[PDB]
């Protein structure tokens, strides 16, 4: 399964 | 001066918050990061970014929130001046890299990171991107330190309307309605980081699984774990647990100091 980071800001 | 108080080194990263690179204070060889920020990209100001007030707000010689050591204004940005830890880690990193944490460990970051957002909202300050991402671990000492106030705001009673955080962190009033209270959205955030912690990811990736209420538990965890997870994770705000509720679960008793914590599950 895929990890991933998500934006902010 | 700027240019002649710190050796600038290698970029650690960019994204939302600017761009951050490794440094060195030359007066006395202090590591350090070197943050710039965009003024056309800075929406909220105070007395300077918001950013600076906030991070000015919570400084202090506790460890759990990363030390502004000074700041600079520039003609299209502001650059910030913060330590850094060395060796050191993000938490998102080490989740991908560890798996799923031992529960033993999970609790020693949770707590830590309770404190420091407690002494955030002690400090009047509300820092509204709570994530593995915005947390440093200084690998030595086994300390967990807050970054990235750039979403912040000071903290309130009265609703928020505007967020500019990790959606996927957000809580389910705000998708729905675009209104939160900021203490119960920083335990939803809360909520969604120690599942991040002891399953691996987090447990949410569309809005419609953020505000379906169900939780599911993709790695084994212990019950106790289980329901505090689930109570930071409850669909009305008010049926979220306080900091002082969480702090007094049973999942949370008995946790380990951060030297503790460096040498059994970091050296
Ligand atoms: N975004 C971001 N803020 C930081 C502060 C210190 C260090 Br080290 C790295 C950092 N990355
Ligand atoms: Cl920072």
């Amino acid at each position: 399964r895929k990890r991933r980071r998500h934006p902010s800001g | 001066p700027l240019e002649s108080q710190y050796q600038v080194g290698p970029l650690l990263g960019s994204g939302g918050f600017g761009s951050v690179y490794s440094g060195i204070r030359v007066s006395d060889n202090l590591p350090v990061a070197i943050k710039h920020v965009e003024k056309d990209r800075i929406s909220d100001w105070g007395e300077v970014p918001m950013e600076v007030v906030l991070l000015k707000k919570v400084s202090s010689g506790f460890s759990g929130v990363i030390r502004l050591l000074d700041w600079f204004e520039r003609p299209d940005s502001f650059v910030l001046i913060l330590e850094r830890p060395e060796p050191v880690q993000d938490l998102f990193d080490f989740i991908t890299e560890r798996g799923a944490l031992q529960e033993e460990l999970a609790r020693s970051f949770f707590w830590q990171v309770l404190e420091a957002v407690r002494h955030c909202h002690n400090c009047g300050v509300l820092h509204r991107d709570i994530k593995d991402e915005n947390i440093l671990i200084d690998l030595n000492r086994g300390e967990l330190k807050l970054i990235d106030f750039g979403s912040g705001a000071l903290l309130k009673d009265t609703v928020y309307t505007d967020f500019d955080g990790t959606r996927v962190y957000s809580p389910p009033e705000w998708i729905r309605y675009h209104r939160y209270h900021g203490r119960s959205a920083a335990v939803w955030s809360l909520g969604i980081l120690l599942y991040d912690m002891v399953c691996g990811d987090i447990p949410f990736e569309h809005d419609e699984e953020i505000i379906g209420g169900q939780v599911f538990f993709r790695q084994r965890v212990s019950s106790e774990c289980q329901h505090l997870i689930r109570w930071c994770l409850a669909l009305r705000p008010s049926d979220r647990p306080t900091f002082e509720e969480i702090q007094n679960h049973p999942w949370m008793q008995d946790v380990l100091l951060p030297q503790e914590t460096a040498e059994i599950h970091l050296h």
